[PDB]
């Protein structure tokens, strides 16, 4: 069972590592989205492409 | 070692995970560098003068 929960305790870690980094991820990306709700839908944008 | 990779089919996914991360990182470098440098639709050659 030591060996069992050693073994089950890493992957879960392994999991939680991934999901926050894909977290920062996604929390990115939501604040790209929300300045461009913010500038290209309240207002008109000067900025190329 | 054939040992070893009996022992190591025993320790689940991690070895297949790992190869699955790197195989993501290394499509997101070309990604970033198509991204930054491929903008332009056409290459525009410079007159001779």
């Amino acid at each position: 069972i030591d060996r069992l929960i050693t073994g089950r305790l890493q992957s879960l870690q392994t999991y939680v590592t991934q999901q926050l980094i894909r977290a920062a991820e996604i929390r990115a990306s939501a604040n790209l989205a929300a300045t461009k709700m913010s500038e290209c839908v309240l207002g008109q944008s000067k900025r190329v492409d | 070692s054939t040992e070893c990779s009996n022992l190591l089919l025993q320790y689940g996914s991690f070895c297949t995970q790992l190869k699955r991360a790197l195989t993501g990182i290394a499509v997101e470098q070309d990604k970033n560098t198509q991204e930054v440098f491929a903008q332009v639709k056409q290459i525009y050659k410079t007159p001779p003068i």
